[PDB]
């Protein structure tokens, strides 16, 4: 079946940096969304469709991707964005392991 | 505005049964589709529902699969999902999201607050 | 006062799969398309150049009804204008199709727990291909008709999804399905 | 939906003989009929599977040929146990559906 | 050995509900779905609608639309069926097939309980 893969568990980015965040498949999905939890409240979304952008949030959170490739673009980091960030397709059954944003 | 509120999460011990209900608010109800996700402890999300529309298709994965029955009201603008015969690994934090297309495919906007339930003892 | 046979091609046990399409052509019928948009049982009724509920009056002379099986991940690229794994190698349609497509979710038949190895989809091609076109050659290109890998828990995008394709077409000639 | 006609009701045969079957449709299925044999007051068996191919456990003489619309069932030089009741039942579209019977009987 | 060992007979009055099992073994239960046949006395069979044997879904016939179910429960392999308000002409027998699930032909079937109403 489907399983979606996040390494590494914890990416590091200092204020200012630019990192991307991947999201790979195993067998070659047509697009991956893009979920952002806090430490504690319940989730929200960010992208759909791997390029458009939800509601209020602001104009960095532009990723890109197909195939079994999906990353998510993030230009000038905040120290508010340090969450949990998950990507899962409608094909999935099971999200993805989740990767945290933290501030070096 | 769209709000979505849940209740019911309790506790009960393994093999007994428990019922949900997230009250929707602020849309019109019997148009786009919902679904339930649960929240590990390890928080790592999978899905143990989904329901259309018209309330006519229901999917489940093969672990939750034949007890997990979820409902859909149409006259009071709620959203049952009823569980039973539990097990160990089932406890959880379960949202209730709501899509934006009228069947599964599309994206989830809006999110509830959560309840969780616990199995123990 | 004859109706149409829409219930040999929406009412069918076992659909061919998508590189072998079933081609059923239809003419001197009555299509009461009322009883098909009004069954709210079907997932995706997209339709391309008529509106789904002025399509009832108004008349053709032969109308194709395509049918094939596909993963529901793939269910809106057999649309115009999108080109991927299925619509370059196994069906493919013109910028200017005139007609709706009609599917729904069929997880109930077609999965086992061992597999359903039997619908087959052409991976690799040489070239890709022109519309309404169709080609069994299960030569050597490397065997290109691999199978879906279908389960009953496998993903909702990954359920088989039974499509029938409408073609509406009016040529020079006296139409007759009206309705 | 399609319905199934057996013709005729009934038979009357020697044992020995080579009589077939007719089983007609109203709709056209592509090979898709399948063949049943009940005797009294108990549960049918298959006989042959899609019209022409057969299943082990069988005895030689049940063989059927013929696709379309029209389909024939044949047995030759029948045995002292093979009468009863048989029944064809069509696997195309839904609902499926059985035919109403004939009567195979020894004189 | 492969078989569906069935249910004994019946006997209701009008307004009454039935329950009959049909239990299966040998095969696994996953790979082939169940059918049931209702024969009335010196009549046709009838497919009365077909059941998932994995999810445990029904898909009942155009004709048996009300006043019938078709339960399933897998800790233990058995399957029921059910009919509601019992009426006078539903005296028959009723066989349950394993018809699978790419084929549907009625390989191996069972045995048949013949039930009867009376006032
Ligand atoms: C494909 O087959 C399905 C059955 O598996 C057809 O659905 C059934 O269609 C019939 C008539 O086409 C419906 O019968 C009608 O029911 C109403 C009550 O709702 C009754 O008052 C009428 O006299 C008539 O008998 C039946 O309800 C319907 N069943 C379901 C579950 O939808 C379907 O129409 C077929 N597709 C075609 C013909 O395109």
């Amino acid at each position: 079946q489907i399983v979606l893969t996040q390494s590494p568990a914890i990416m590091s980015a200092s204020l200012g940096e630019e990192i991307t965040l991947t999201c790979s498949v195993s067998s070659s999905v047509s697009d991956m969304h893009w979920y952002q939890q806090k430490s504690g409240t319940s989730p929200k979304v960010f992208i759909y469709s791997t390029s458009n952008l939800a509601s209020g949030v602001p104009s960095r959170f532009s990723g890109s991707g197909s195939g079994t490739f999906y990353s998510l673009t993030i230009s000038s980091v905040e120290a508010e964005d340090a969450a949990y960030y998950y990507c899962h397709q409608w094909s999935s059954w099971t999200f993805g392991g989740g990767t945290k944003l933290e501030i070096k | 505005e769209v709000m979505l509120v849940e209740s019911g999460g309790g506790v009960v011990k393994p093999g007994g049964s428990l019922k949900l209900s997230c009250a929707a608010s602020g849309f019109s109800f019997s148009t786009y589709a919902m679904s339930w996700i649960r929240q590990t402890p390890e928080k790592s999300l999978e899905w143990v529902a989904a329901i259309s529309s018209g309330g006519t298709n229901t999917y489940y994965p093969g672990s939750v699969k034949g007890r997990f029955t979820i409902s859909r009201d149409k006259a009071m603008n709620t959203l049952y999902l009823q569980l039973s015969s539990l097990r160990s690994e089932d406890t959880a934090m379960y949202y209730c999201v709501r899509h934006s297309g009228n069947y599964v495919d599309s994206v989830m906007d809006y999110w509830g607050q959560g309840t969780s339930v616990t199995v123990s003892s | 006062t004859n109706l149409c046979p829409f219930g040999e091609v929406f009412n069918a046990t076992r659909f061919a799969s998508v590189y072998a399409w079933n081609r059923k052509r239809i003419s001197n019928c009555v299509a009461d398309y009322s009883v098909l948009y009004n069954s709210a049982s079907f997932s995706t009724f997209k339709c391309y150049g008529v509106s789904p509920t002025k399509l009832n009056d108004l008349c053709f002379t032969n109308v194709y009804a395509d049918s094939f099986v596909i993963r529901g991940d793939e269910v809106r690229q057999i649309a115009p204008g999108q080109t991927g794994k299925i619509a370059d190698y196994n069906y493919k349609l013109p910028d200017d199709f005139t007609g709706c497509v009609i599917a729904w979710n069929s997880n109930n038949l077609d999965s086992k727990v061992g597999g359903n190895y039997n619908y087959l989809y052409r991976l690799f091609r040489k070239s890709n291909l022109k519309p309404f076109e169709r080609d069994i050659s299960t030569e050597i290109y490397y065997f290109p008709l691999q199978s879906y890998g279908f389960q009953p828990t496998n993903g909702v995008g990954y359920q088989p999804y039974r499509v029938v394709v409408l073609s509406f077409e009016l040529l020079h000639a006296p139409a007759t399905v009206c309705g | 939906d399609i319905v199934l006609t057996q013709s005729p009701a009934t038979l009357s045969v020697t044992p020995g003989d080579n009589v077939s079957l007719s089983c007609r449709a109203s709709q056209i299925i592509s090979n898709n009929l399948h063949w049943y044999q009940q005797k009294s007051h108990e549960s049918p068996r298959l006989l042959i599977k899609y019209a022409s191919q057969s299943i082990s456990g069988i005895p030689s003489r049940f063989s059927g040929s013929g696709s379309g619309t029209d389909f024939t069932l044949s047995i030759n030089s029948v045995e002292t146990e093979d009468f009863g009741m048989y029944f064809c039942q069509q696997s195309n579209t839904w609902p499926l559906t059985c035919g109403s019977g004939t009567k195979l009987e020894l004189n | 050995q492969i078989q569906l060992v069935q249910s004994g007979p019946e006997l209701k009055k009008p307004g009454e509900t039935v329950k009959i099992s049909c239990k299966a073994s040998g095969y696994t239960f996953t790979d082939y779905g169940l059918n049931w046949v209702k024969q009335a006395p010196g009549k046709g069979l009838k497919w009365m609608g077909w059941i998932n044997t994995y999810s445990g879904e029904p898909t009942y016939n155009d004709e048996f639309r009300g006043r019938f179910a078709f339960s399933l429960e897998t800790s233990t392999i058995t399957a029921y069926l059910k009919i509601n308000n019992l009426k006078n002409e539903d005296t028959a027998t009723y066989f349950c097939a394993r018809g699978g699930n790419w084929d549907w032909y009625f390989d191996v079937w069972g045995a048949g309980t013949t039930v009867t109403v009376s006032s």
